Formats: structure tokens, C-alpha cells, sequence
């Protein structure tokens, strides 16, 4: 999409994610671990369901009206009948196609979003602690278990007490 | 040890689905759902709606009481349908726009026929034939008048009928085509006959035409049927030197949701809102293949046959 | 002191706005704009266009000319308005397609009715009427000429009329249909008459019928009405050996902008570009809710009555 | 939107911004402050009146047409101009929903995007003399009076001149 | 040295484009394309479509055969067009929904006429006419028969003709209307005529006119076209009193892709799939501003002249 | 567009890069140069010709219809006719314009997207090594002659050896 996140500089999805539709995966002090992110997927899917909502079930009533099909010749009625109804049909049948080609490319796009969006987020949070790897990964400069990583997971990730640490690893030779 | 990694990412399925954007063709996609109706649910649904099945009669032969279309006397529906092998029993007919006469009923959605008391001194009523049996006796429309001569003489007919109703009354009436000139003056003395109906508002002249057709069921002769609308306050008004085939009362126009259709596959007891010559079909998706013509609450008509609206991501699966 | 904090951020307000996305029914913005026009004016403007008030006139019998639709002679319209208790005064008709010449006239967008030397010999002319009174004696019609015997003969008439103008000119005649027998002989000699009218490139024979209708302001007899046109070039010609009833000149054909409406609101002092049924309508705005029926530089209708386009960003207030 | 800026990472908007759209807040030696952002507020304006102006005011002069409803009944002349109307009326009202509901995503998707804007573009500015909060605002690690934020404000705002004081407060203990 | 400088940017042009968007009304971007076809090729392509050039025949007197039309006997086509200038030499006439009958050749696509053997006897065939020319001798119709007495008496035909081909037969048949009492005996016989012509599903019953019209190349008398189908299994049948112009066969009915078209500009040897009255069109781009009026695979037609849809990014040149 | 990049913060296009439609202008140890990237300007190209595939050359056959222009006056029918063409006109007149609208609209946000993306993409290479001058411009902060930059081009930059450098010359006074 637009974002250049999935399909892009995350350069695959993973099929053992089934939680939900974005996530972690990480790797720390205490093994390797796997999580989804609720928040993000739920966004996306909610927004899927509103585009759903919108298209599907509305439904009009629609009673006597004209012929579509005869038998005998008759001239200048039938050829305004069929014409007439041939319009229609042409006319809607534009309007579906349009329809799921902006409806897609909106999809794609939207859920393009989600994954930059849970990105920035994270990001942000790390602070001056971590380094964006530009395959989706963050290098985080300091021992970070199981709780620490749930705190990111959380939002409730406070970088002002592992600044020090952090910072250290960040800036020597060594 | 003393750092740690956090890679961000999204889920991926084995077996996607391919979908439309506005720059791609065929991109590849988690899932994906149907707008496309393609198939029908084979039969006809008893409901929710009130279908009645035409079987071997028109709706036209109905609404005229054609003999062996006596069993929809009182009979109303939400749509009617009219079956491809279905035929006329009784005297051979046609009529100045049968179309519009056909939408004119089915619209209103009933042949419930109310009698009316008319007279007519002078001639003698209810003309049989042989070509339109009623049990094994030779009968006519039911709800049609065959008017003749009495005695030696069919005096100029002057009738008429106040709708004093609080509605738009149906009426429904013919003329005699005779196959030979003696005919025409063996039945209604006159060599030439006329059948003026008018009201306040409007008229409509007929005059017959003798001479032999093709038979029909053993008729070389013809009966052209029309028919007068009467708002209330108005007079119904009929004049015929001879070949009148009179009306017995009117039908009721209302307002309707009714029509009819064009099918030939049986109704069963599923349920729907909507309903197409091919059968009734699924209501939920906003489009449809099946057929252009169709009732009731029921999706768009287009001509593709699927269009798959992407409702996941963009699948990417790991790379070999 | 040694450092300091710049926060970015957007407006918002306290009362907003809910609009429709493609992913969300009702989200709430800081504003938004109505692109669907719900109510009218209230009354129809006199400006920008010409309108005309029908009253107790339809537009028919403002071409044709009875008596009390004198007022609409020397008439012109952008617009002709139809009022719902209008009628006619002069003797009783019908005419065949009422609608088709009702609009071939308002789209012309006029009445004006100019006149041509016409001759008939051997017949009487200017028919009167105790049911078409101008003033408090017997008239006719204004624009059409009832012809009848003079002495004791109707002769067959042949008159012609080149249309050498510069444009399509249009004929109004019809035709009596007599109560009874003695009223056709004792007015027109014949038994049965005709008249045939016709030009270079078609022709319209008609056949009147005798016998007695409805009463209609006491006139059980009728008086069917027909038209013709002729292109620049071509020549009219009428055959009648009874029952005419002649026209006196022609109708002018120009390329309109003009039409008809059937409206029961008020003319007012106002100003607007377009109308319709329920009073003219601010222009403004893309869409409409009113009526679709329309004139003019005029929204499109739709079936929604509210459709906010947001004007504004998401609305995000401060949360409790 | 998109960019989960509005209704997003800027947790809520500001009542009292009735300079403009868009803007900052901030907190120096000198006091507390608030500003608009003109640049910006007007860029999304624009817009929206380009929306505005192409949907409103573009209407078309229409005279005789058909009758649209009618007191006798006719059979099949009336009904193809009752269907043929009801088309007519239908396919437009369709046009009418999904237009606005476009518009719509994309005017939230509009006003998200300078959100956005503004906020890169001051990081920008600022360069290794601040750091994002995560909440919208930045910390500013040095000395910054209302004519050094005017500066920022401006666009003028020259970072070389407090580097090393920023880079001082930004990497130590203390 | 010991630093580097890394740049990012776009191209531009110096001559960019200018495009709408749904915020700007003009906003200029490095390259677009046009997506209405404005211009026509000028003339029409005989490729790839079967054209037929009408010149001093119109497609109704090509079916009925005008001897100045026998050019077109043996011919068909999958667009017939029609010029301006053409016209009629044969006998004058009128036909009851003249575009109806056009419009169900033209779709047909073809005035192939299978000759059937009729017989009537007891009435002299062929009648020939002085404003009806094939070479210097006076003929008629080559598709019509005029019927006229043989001796002293024209017989009540009665003449039939069974439908046993897998086909709907189309044949046309039409009627004299004579110019004064005398030619309608000394050619009839009797003094008033029918045309009766019937199967078993329908009928259609003239009766002529006598009196004189305007001259049309020396003819004050008229003859009306009329036409029946017949459906296979069917039978035809025709009783005729006086004043029929009998057919020669059957047209046959094919369902087409063929259609007639109003055109006056020269057909040519280019190449296309789409035809409008201005020549052919490219067929490439998706609308077009030429002519609402077209036949075959061919661009919707729209009121704009021109819509350029952007084909690259903003172009940003440097600033002075 | 919604980026904020071409026409933004990038200030103007390069009339002289011809190889593409996007790429690099830089200044080194070994002199100036400019590159194209095809990576980024095919993937705009083949979105673009995506568009046009699906608008261009998808004709549909149309054989006898009806008359849309008459010479007799006729009434009822006539004017069904030329309203029932009338509208059809209308409707795909409306379908045309709005298509162009949302089409380009899309486009500049598209190549805007892909702007920001090699942006992005780059910076990401650089870790720690450069800066964002605002201007769309990385001060690298250590030598980086031709094969450096070509590496960078190529995305097969290995930040970890200029490292120390970098980070050197970013932090001190001097
Ligand atoms: C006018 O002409 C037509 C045909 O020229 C006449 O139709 C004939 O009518 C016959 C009865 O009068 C009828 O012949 C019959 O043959 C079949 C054999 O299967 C049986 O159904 C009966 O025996 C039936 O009587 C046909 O319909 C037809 N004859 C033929 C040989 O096709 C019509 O009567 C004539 N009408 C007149 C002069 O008024
Ligand atoms: C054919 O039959 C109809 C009805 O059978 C006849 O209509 C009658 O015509 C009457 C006048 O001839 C008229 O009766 C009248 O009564 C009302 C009372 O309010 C007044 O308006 C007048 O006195 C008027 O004369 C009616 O219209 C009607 N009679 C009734 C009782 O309904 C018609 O004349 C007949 N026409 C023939 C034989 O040619
Ligand atoms: C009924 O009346 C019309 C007109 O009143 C008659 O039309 C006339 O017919 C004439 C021939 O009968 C014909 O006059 C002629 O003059 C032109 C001179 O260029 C030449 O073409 C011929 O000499 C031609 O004969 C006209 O068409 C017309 N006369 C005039 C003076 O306009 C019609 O015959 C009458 N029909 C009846 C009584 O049956
Ligand atoms: C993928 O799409 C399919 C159908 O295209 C979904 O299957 C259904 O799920 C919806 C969700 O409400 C149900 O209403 C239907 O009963 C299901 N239909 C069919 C045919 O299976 C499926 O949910 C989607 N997969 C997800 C969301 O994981
Ligand atoms: C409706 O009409 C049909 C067709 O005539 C009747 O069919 C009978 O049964 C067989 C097979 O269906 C037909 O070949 C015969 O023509 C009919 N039988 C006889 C003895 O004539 C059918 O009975 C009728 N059904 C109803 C409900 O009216
Ligand atoms: C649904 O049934 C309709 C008939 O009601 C089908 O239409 C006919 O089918 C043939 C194909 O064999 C087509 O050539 C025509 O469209 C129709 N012909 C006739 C003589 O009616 C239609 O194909 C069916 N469609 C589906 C999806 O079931
Ligand atoms: C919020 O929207 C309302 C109307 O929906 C705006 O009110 C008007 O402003 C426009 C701006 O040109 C004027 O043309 C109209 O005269 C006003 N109409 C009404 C009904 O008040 C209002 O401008 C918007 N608020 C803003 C932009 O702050
Ligand atoms: C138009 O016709 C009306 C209806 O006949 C005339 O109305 C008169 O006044 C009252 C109340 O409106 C009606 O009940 C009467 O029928 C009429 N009065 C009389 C004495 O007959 C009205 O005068 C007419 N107006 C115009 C301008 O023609
Ligand atoms: C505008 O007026 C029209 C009449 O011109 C109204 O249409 C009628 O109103 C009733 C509702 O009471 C509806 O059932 C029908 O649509 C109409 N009936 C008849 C007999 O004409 C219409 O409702 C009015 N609409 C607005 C928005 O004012
Ligand atoms: C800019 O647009 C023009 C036309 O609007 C392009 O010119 C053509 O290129 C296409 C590419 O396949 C060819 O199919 C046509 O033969 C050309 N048409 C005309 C009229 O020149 C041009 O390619 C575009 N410029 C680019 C892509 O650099
Ligand atoms: C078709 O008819 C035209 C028009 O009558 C014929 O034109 C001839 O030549 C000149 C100039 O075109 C006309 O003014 C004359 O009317 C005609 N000449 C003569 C001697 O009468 C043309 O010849 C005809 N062409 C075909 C192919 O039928
Ligand atoms: C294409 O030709 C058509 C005729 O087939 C033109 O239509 C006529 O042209 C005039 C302009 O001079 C217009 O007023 C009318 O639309 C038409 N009038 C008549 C009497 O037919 C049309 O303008 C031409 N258009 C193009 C693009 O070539
Ligand atoms: C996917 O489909 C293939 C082929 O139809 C099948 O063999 C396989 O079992 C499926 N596997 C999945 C969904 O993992
Ligand atoms: C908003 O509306 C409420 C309820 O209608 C009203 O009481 C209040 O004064 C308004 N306040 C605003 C716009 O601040
Ligand atoms: C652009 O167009 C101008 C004016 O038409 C012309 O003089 C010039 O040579 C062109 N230059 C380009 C494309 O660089």
C-alpha cells in the first residue's frame, strides 16, 4: 500500500500469527516469545465491518414494473423497453465495479495503515532505548524480560529508568 | 543478555484470495466476500409472499372466467405467475393491447369479479357455444354476456350504470366478429352492427367485421375484447345496434404492491423476499446474476458474474 | 529554565457534527454542510421566468378557446401552471392522446392563434351552443369553426391551405358525434359523413358515430378533436361530406424552452431558477428532496432527505 | 484517520484554538503559550473549498420532460415512464450516498494528514536538539524563549547554535 | 571528506499538464492522457462492419421495392445507411408507424425476398401506374400485387398461406385509397371495400377512403402499408371486398445485430469498429463528445469535450 | 499530497533527472552526483498503467437501440425517448467526471506515497550514520565515497562499519 509497511519493509506476514492480524515477536533474557496487538487489529476490523454494513443487507422493495423479454415483433416500444432496461444494467453494473475497485484499493490501504500506525506507536514509546533495524525490528539496548516487553505490549513502558543502561550500549566502541 | 529485539509484523493465511483494486487486476488478499448472487434457490418459495400458480391459465383468462379457469374466481395474490404450456379453452379472442390490459390486472392484484344487476329488454342473454365448455355443456365466458336477438328483432340497446362507488370501477366488454354474412343477421337481425361505450370523461366506438378466419378450436368467427375505467361520480354508458358482448358488473381497482411473472419452476415451501423466473433467490448480497427480470425486496441486476470485495489484508507469505 | 516543551495539536469544538464515512455510519466532525435541499420557497416566483396562472383554464382549452379562457389569447409562457379545480364551460369532447397535444403545446410555449381566410361554400358557418356561452349568448369555441348545412344541402367540401412560411405550422379540427339520427340529417343532410384530412406526406380519415352519451352540462352528443402539422413546402387539404368541424387558421411551432405544470400553490413576488409542484426551491445545493417533478436550472432529486458532507475535521473533545 | 495523528496519537483537541486549525502549545523560561498555525489551517481550508465548489453551485437548466405521476390508468405506456423515472431517481440517489461518504473518508483523511505534516515538519526543524513524547509534544533539551519557539514557529529556527547545549542535557546521569 | 551529503528527489518537466482532482479544479502534473474522443475519422470505414450506402434510397422503399430501388433486391448488411437527399418515384404513400416497420427491417438486416405462390382468381394481377416508372413503362411496387377487377366482377377472395417453416415470416401488404367514386368502381367493382387480413392469434381490418389528396408526382389517390407476422405453425389468411394490394411472399426474420443509421458523409476504405452519423470513430478511449447517435463496439457518449486523467506525478519546477 | 513530501518538503523536482522518476543527488569524497531509483519509479509506473488498463480499451458491442433525434412533432413517445436519452447522457457524464477527480486525486497521493517511501526506505539504511536535514537531504556524517553510495543505492549499506566514525563526528563541539 501507501505506507510501504506490509508488502514493504515488512517483508512478510506470518502464518503462526493467529491471535489476531498484527503483532510482536521477540527475543530477550528470558527466550523468545510471540503476542498480538487487540487494539490494531480490532481498528481494522471494525472499520472492515462498517464498509460490510454499508454494502451488504440494504436491500429495496421492488414490485409490478415493465417487461424485459417478448416474444412477438412489435417496433418502436419493445426497442425503447429493452433499451431502457439495457441502460440500467450497464449503468449499475458500472457502479459495482467501481465499487469494490475503491473499496479495495481502500482496504489495502487501510490496513496498510494499521501496521504503520502500531509501528510509529511502539517507536515512540522505546524512545531513545532502541534502534528502528528497517525490517520492523527494533534493537532495544537493554535487558528487557518478559514484564518489560508486556509494559511495551501495555503501553505502560517507562524509558526514563532504563535511559542509563540504554544509552550506554548504544555509544562505545567497544 | 543486555539487549533485546522487538520485531513488529502481520498475519498471513496459506490460502488467500485474489480481488480488484483500482491499480491491480488480480492482487492477492487474506479474504474476501461474494456481492454476487449467481445461483438461485432452484424453486419457487410459498413466502413470504402470496404466489398463486397459473398452471394450465392466463392471467387474462381469469380475470374473463374462461371455463376451465373457474378455480381462480376469488382469488387475489402478491404476484401471479403465468405458466409457458398454459392455454384458452373458450371462444377464440384477441385483444387492442393485451399487454396493457394484463398489467392492468396483475397490478391490481385480484380477479374478484362483483356482479352488477343490468338489463337489457329485448334481447335474449347468456349465448352458449361449442367451443368453450363448462362441465360437458356448451357455455361461455363466465363473466362476459353473449347478448342475441329475441324474437324478431335486437333493439338499439341504450344502458347505463352509476359508479357511485368510492373507487375506480373496472369494466370489461367485447363485440362479435361473425364469420359470414348470415351469421350476422341469423343472430342479431342487422346486417351491420355498432357497439359504442362512453362516459362523462370519454367513449370508445366499435364496429365488427364479417367474414371467415382461420379456425381456432372450430371457430372462424372472433370476439375482440376491450374494456372502460369509471371514476366515481361518473355514468357508465353502452349503445349496440348489434354484436355486443356484454359485461356482468365490474372489478375493483386497488392501489397494489401485486404483478405477475413469466416462470416455469415449481413453487415449493422455502422461504424469501425476493422471486425471479429462475426462482426465488438469496436476499443478503446487493447483486445479482441470475435474472433481470424479478419481485419484491431483492438485490440489483448486473452482468458479471462475481465481484469479490476484498475484507482482509494484503496476504504475503514467506518467500522461497 | 534549561529546557522547554513545544506541543502540537488541532482545534475542536462542543457541539459538532455526526457524517457518514465508508467505514463509519455516524462519526462525529467539527462541521458540516447539507447537500440535500428538503424544504421549498413555499410559493412559485414570478422571476427569473415568465409564469402564467392557469385558474379555472386548462391549457387545452386555452388553445382551443372557450369562452371563459378568452384572457390567454395573446399568451406566451416559460411556464404554465395547471390548477387541480380548473374545467370547461364549452360543448363536451375528447380528444384522442390529450397528453401528446397538451405537451406539443406547452413545450411551443404559447397560444397565440393566427388566423387565415378560409372558405367554405355552400354551408353555414360560426355553429352555436346553449352550452358554450360567451357572454350571456350561445357561442362556440373561439378557434375552431362548427360547420353546418346551408338551405338544404351539405356539399362535399375540398379546401386546400399551402403553408409557404418559413416553419412547421399547427391545425386544429374535430368531428360531431350526433345524439341521434334526426340531429345528424337535420343539421348536415347526410346519414353518415366523413372527414378526411390530409397533406403531401400523410393523412387522418375519421368517421363520426351517432347515438346518445352522458349528459355533460346537458349535451349528450360529443365533439372529438384532432390535429395536423405541415412543413414549409407542403399543403393542407380537407374532405368532408359531413360532421366538420372547420378550423380557423393555425398554430405557430417554435423550438421551446417552455413546458407545463400541475401546481396548486400560489404566485408570489419572490425570485428563483427553478420549480416545482410543492413552490419554487433554493437553487443552492446539488440535490433535492421536494419533488421530481422539476423546471428549469433546478437540483436533482433523490430518495434521501439528509446527506452531510463534512466541512470540518474529526471532532475529539476532551475526555471525562 | 490514516495517519493516527487525529483521534489518534494527539490524544484529544484543543477547545480553546480559535486562532485556527492547527497549532502548538508550549511551556519555556518566558511562560505557558499557545499559537496557531496559518500554513497549515489554511492548506486544509483550501481543500475543502476545492470540495466544496466542485459539488455546490454546478446545477443544470432542464424544461419539458416527461409526466412523473398520473390519475388514469393506462397499462404500458405509464408504467415505462413511472420504471423509467424511478431508475432515473435511484441511480442517482446511489450517487449522492457514496459521493458524500467519499468525500468523507477522504476529508478526515485530509485534515489527519496535516496533522501529520505540521508535526514532521517541526520535528524536522528541531533536529538532535528535541525529543518526541509520544503524546504530540516535544522536549526541547535546551534554554528555548518565546522568540527561540517564535523561530520554530516561523520556520527560522536555527539548530546549530544550541546543539551542544541540547546534546549536553540529552546524554547524561545526572 | 570526512562527511557526504544524500539527496532525495523527483523529476519534472519544463511543458506539464494540468488535471482536476477532487480538491483542485486545475492543479498541473508532469504527463496526462485524454479520455474523451473528441474528433471523428471524417468518413465511414467499410471495415470491419458490412456498411450499405443508401444514396437515392431509403431502407422502406428498398423492402417494398421502388424500381429505383431494385438495386437493393438480393442484399443485406450489418449497418444500412440512410441519406438525406434520398426520396420515393413510386406510387404516393403513407404507412400506420412507418419507424416501427423500418426499425424491424433494419434490425433484421436484410431485404432478401423469398417469393411465395399465391393465387387469385377471378381478379386480373399486376396493376401497373404512370408515376411508378421501371425503365420507360409503367409499373408499381415489385414486391406489392395490385389486385383489380377481372371483367365484370371482383370476387370476395378469401386466400391463405400456411407457415410450416422453423421461422416467423414477415409479410407486408397494404390498401387504395381511391381519389373520387368513379375510380373505386371502374377498378373494384363495388362501391366501399375491406381488407381483411387474420391467423389464428391476431387480426388487422382497413377499410379505404375515397376522395382526393394532394398531387404526390401526379397522384391524388394514396395506398397505406400495412404488415402481419406469422408465427411458425401458423396460417395466413386475407379477405378482400375491393381495394387490396396484394404481396408476393415473405419477408424472413432474423435475430440480428444489424440497425439503420441517418448519415450523410462518404463512406471510405479506413478501418474501425464503432460508426456515428459525423464517420467513424477511434474506438480506443472510453467516451466521447461526437454523437450520441452510434452502432457497434464503440465509447459512451458525455457532454464534456474533454477530460484528462493524470498520467504522472505533481510537477514541481523550480521557483524563480 | 497527503505526505507532505513532493511538493513539500522535497521544495522542487529535478528537470535533469531523465533516467527516472525518482532518485538521489549527492556530494562525496570523489565529487557530485545524481542517480535514478528504478525500484520505486517502476512500482509508480506500474500502478499508473494499472489505472489505465482498467479505464482504457474496455468497449462493449452496442447494435439498434432507439432514434435520439426526430424531425415530426410527435408527442408522448418522442419526448419518453429523448428524456430516456437524456438521462443516460447525464448519468455517464456524471460517472466520467467523477472518475477523472478520484483518479487523479488518487495518483498524486500515490507517486506523493512513493516519494516518502524511498525516503523512509533509505533512512532506515542509515541508522545512526546521518541526519535529516529537512530539506530531503542525510548529512552522512563520515566519508562515503562512490562504492559507499552505490552501496546505499543498492541496499547493501552495512552501517556497523562506519559506525564509530559517524558517531564521532555527530557528537563533540569541536
Ligand atoms: C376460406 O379459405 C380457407 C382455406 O382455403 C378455409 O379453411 C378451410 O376450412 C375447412 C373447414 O371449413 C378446414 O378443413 C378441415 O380439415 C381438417 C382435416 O384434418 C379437419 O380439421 C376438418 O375436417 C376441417 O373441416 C380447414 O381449416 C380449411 N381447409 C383446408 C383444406 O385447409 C375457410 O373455410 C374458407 N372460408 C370461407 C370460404 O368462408
Ligand atoms: C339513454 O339512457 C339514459 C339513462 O337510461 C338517458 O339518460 C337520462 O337523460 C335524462 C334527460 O333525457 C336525464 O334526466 C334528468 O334528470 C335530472 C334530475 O336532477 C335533471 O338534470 C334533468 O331533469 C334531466 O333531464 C338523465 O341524464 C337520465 N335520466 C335518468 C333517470 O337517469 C338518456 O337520455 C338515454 N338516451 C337516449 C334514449 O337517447
Ligand atoms: C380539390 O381541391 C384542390 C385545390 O383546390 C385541387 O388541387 C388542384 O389540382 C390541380 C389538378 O387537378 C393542380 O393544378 C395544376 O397546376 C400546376 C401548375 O404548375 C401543374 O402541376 C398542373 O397543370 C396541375 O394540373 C393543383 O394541384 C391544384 N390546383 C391549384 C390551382 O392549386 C384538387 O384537384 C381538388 N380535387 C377534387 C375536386 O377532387
Ligand atoms: C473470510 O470470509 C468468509 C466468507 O467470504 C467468512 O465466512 C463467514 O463469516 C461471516 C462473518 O460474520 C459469517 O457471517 C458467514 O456465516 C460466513 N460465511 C461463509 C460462507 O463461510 C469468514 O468469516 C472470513 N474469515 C475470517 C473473518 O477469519
Ligand atoms: C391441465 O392441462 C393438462 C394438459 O392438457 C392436463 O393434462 C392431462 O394429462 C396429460 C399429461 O399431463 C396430458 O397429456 C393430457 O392432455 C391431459 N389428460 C387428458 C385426459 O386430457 C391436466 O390434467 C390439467 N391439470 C389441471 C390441474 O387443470
Ligand atoms: C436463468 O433462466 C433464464 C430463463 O428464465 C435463462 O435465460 C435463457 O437461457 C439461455 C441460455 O441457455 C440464454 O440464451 C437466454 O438468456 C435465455 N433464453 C431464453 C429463450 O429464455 C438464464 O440463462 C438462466 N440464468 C441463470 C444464471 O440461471
Ligand atoms: C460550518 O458550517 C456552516 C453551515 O453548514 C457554515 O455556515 C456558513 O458559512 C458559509 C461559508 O461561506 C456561508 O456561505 C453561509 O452563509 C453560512 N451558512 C449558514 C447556514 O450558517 C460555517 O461557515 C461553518 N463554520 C466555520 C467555517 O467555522
Ligand atoms: C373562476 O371560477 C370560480 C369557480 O366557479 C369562480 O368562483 C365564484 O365564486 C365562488 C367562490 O370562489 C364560487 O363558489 C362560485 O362558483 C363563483 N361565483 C359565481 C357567482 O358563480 C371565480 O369567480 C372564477 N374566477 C375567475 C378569475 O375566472
Ligand atoms: C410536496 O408536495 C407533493 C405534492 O405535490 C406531496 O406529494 C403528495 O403527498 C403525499 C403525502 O401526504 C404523498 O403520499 C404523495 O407523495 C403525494 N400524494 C398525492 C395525492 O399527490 C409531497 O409529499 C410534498 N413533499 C414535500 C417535501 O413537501
Ligand atoms: C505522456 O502522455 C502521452 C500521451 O498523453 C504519452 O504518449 C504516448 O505514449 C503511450 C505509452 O504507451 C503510447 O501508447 C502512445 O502511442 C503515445 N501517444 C501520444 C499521443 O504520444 C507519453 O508516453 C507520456 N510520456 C511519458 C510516459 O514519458
Ligand atoms: C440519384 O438521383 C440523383 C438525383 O436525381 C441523380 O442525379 C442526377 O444528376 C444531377 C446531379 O447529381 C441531378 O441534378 C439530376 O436530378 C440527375 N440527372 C438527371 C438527368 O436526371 C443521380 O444520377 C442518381 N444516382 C444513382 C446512383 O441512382
Ligand atoms: C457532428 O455532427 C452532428 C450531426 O450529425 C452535429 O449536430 C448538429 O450540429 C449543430 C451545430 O452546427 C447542432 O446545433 C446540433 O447538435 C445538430 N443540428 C442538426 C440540425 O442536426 C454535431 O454538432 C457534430 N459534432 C461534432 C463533434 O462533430
Ligand atoms: C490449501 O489448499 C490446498 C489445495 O486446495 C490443500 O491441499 C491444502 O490442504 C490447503 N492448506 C491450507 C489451507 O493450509
Ligand atoms: C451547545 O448546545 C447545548 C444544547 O443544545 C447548549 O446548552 C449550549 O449552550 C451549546 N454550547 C456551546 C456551543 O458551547
Ligand atoms: C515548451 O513550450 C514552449 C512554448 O510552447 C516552447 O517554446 C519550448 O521550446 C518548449 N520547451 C520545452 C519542452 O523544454
Amino acid at each position: 500500500g501507501i505506507f510501504g509497511a506490509i508488502a514493504g519493509f515488512i517483508e512478510n506476514g506470518w502464518e503462526g500469527m493467529v491471535d489476531g492480524w498484527y503483532g510482536f515477536r521477540y527475543q530477550n533474557s528470558e527466550g523468545t516469545g510471540q503476542a498480538a496487538d487487540l487494539k490494531s487489529t480490532q481498528a481494522a476490523i471494525d472499520q472492515i465491518n462498517g464498509k460490510l454494513n454499508r454494502v451488504i443487507e440494504r436491500t429495496n422493495e421492488k414490485f409490478h414494473q415493465i417487461e424485459k423479454e417478448f416474444s412477438e415483433v412489435e417496433g418502436r416500444i419493445q426497442d425503447l423497453e429493452k433499451y431502457v432496461e439495457d441502460t440500467k444494467i450497464d449503468l449499475w453494473s458500472y457502479n459495482a465495479e467501481l465499487l469494490v475497485a475503491l473499496e479495495n484499493q481502500h482496504t489495502i490501504d487501510l490496513t496498510d495503515a494499521e501496521m504503520n500506525k502500531l509501528f510509529e506507536k511502539t517507536r515512540r514509546q522505546l524512545r531513545e532505548n532502541a534502534e528502528d533495524m528497517g525490517d520492523g525490528c527494533f534493537k532495544i539496548y537493554h535487558k528487557c524480560d518478559n514484564a518489560c516487553i508486556e509494559s511495551i505490549r501495555t503501553g505502560t513502558y517507562d524509558h526514563y529508568i532504563y535511559r542509563d543502561e540504554a544509552l550506554n550500549n548504544r555509544f562505545q566502541s567497544g | 543478555n543486555n539487549t533485546a529485539t522487538l520485531c513488529l509484523g502481520h498475519h498471513a493465511v496459506a490460502n488467500g484470495t485474489l480481488v480488484k483494486t483500482m491499480t491491480d487486476d488480480q492482487i492477492e488478499v487474506t479474504n474476501a466476500t461474494e456481492l454476487v448472487q449467481s445461483i438461485s434457490m432452484g424453486k419457487i418459495c410459498n413466502k413470504s409472499y402470496r404466489i398463486l400458480d397459473g398452471r394450465n391459465c392466463t392471467l387474462i383468462d381469469a380475470m374473463l372466467g374462461d371455463p376451465h379457469c373457474d378455480a381462480f374466481q376469488y382469488e387475489s395474490w402478491d404476484l401471479f405467475i403465468e405458466r409457458s404450456n398454459a392455454f384458452s379453452n373458450c371462444y377464440p379472442y384477441d385483444i387492442p393491447d393485451y399487454a396493457s390490459l394484463r398489467s392492468i390486472v396483475a397490478s391490481s392484484g385480484t380477479v374478484e369479479f362483483t356482479a352488477e344487476g343490468f338489463t337489457w329488454t329485448g334481447v335474449t342473454q347468456n349465448g352458449r357455444s361449442g367451443a368453450c365448455k363448462r362441465g360437458s355443456a356448451d357455455s361461455f365466458f363466465s363473466r362476459l354476456n353473449w347478448l342475441t336477438k329475441s324474437g324478431s328483432s335486437y333493439p338499439t340497446l341504450n344502458v347505463t350504470m352509476p359508479n357511485n362507488k368510492n373507487f375506480d370501477k373496472l369494466y370489461i366488454w367485447g363485440i362479435h366478429h361473425p364469420s359470414s354474412n348470415q351469421e350476422q343477421t341469423k343472430l342479431y337481425i342487422q346486417e351491420s352492427g355498432r357497439v359504442t361505450v362512453s362516459t362523462k370523461r370519454s367513449q370508445q366506438t366499435i364496429i365488427p367485421n364479417i367474414g371467415s378466419r382461420p379456425l381456432v378450436r372450430g371457430q372462424s368467427g372472433r370476439i375482440s375484447i376491450y374494456w372502460t375505467i369509471v371514476k366515481p361520480g361518473d355514468i357508465l354508458m353502452i349503445n349496440s345496434n348489434g354484436n355486443l358482448v356484454a359485461p356482468r358488473g365490474y372489478f375493483k381497482l386497488n392501489t397494489g404492491k401485486s404483478s405477475v411473472m413469466r416462470s416455469d419452476v415449481p413453487i415449493d415451501i422455502c422461504v424469501s423476499e425476493c422471486i425471479t423466473p429462475n426462482g426465488s433467490i438469496s436476499n443478503d448480497k446487493p447483486f445479482q446474476n441470475v435474472n433481470k427480470v424479478t419481485y419484491g425486496k431483492c438485490p440489483k441486476y448486473i452482468r458479471q458474474n462475481t465481484l469479490k470485495l476484498a475484507t482482509g489484508m494484503r496476504n504475503v507469505p514467506e518467500k522461497q
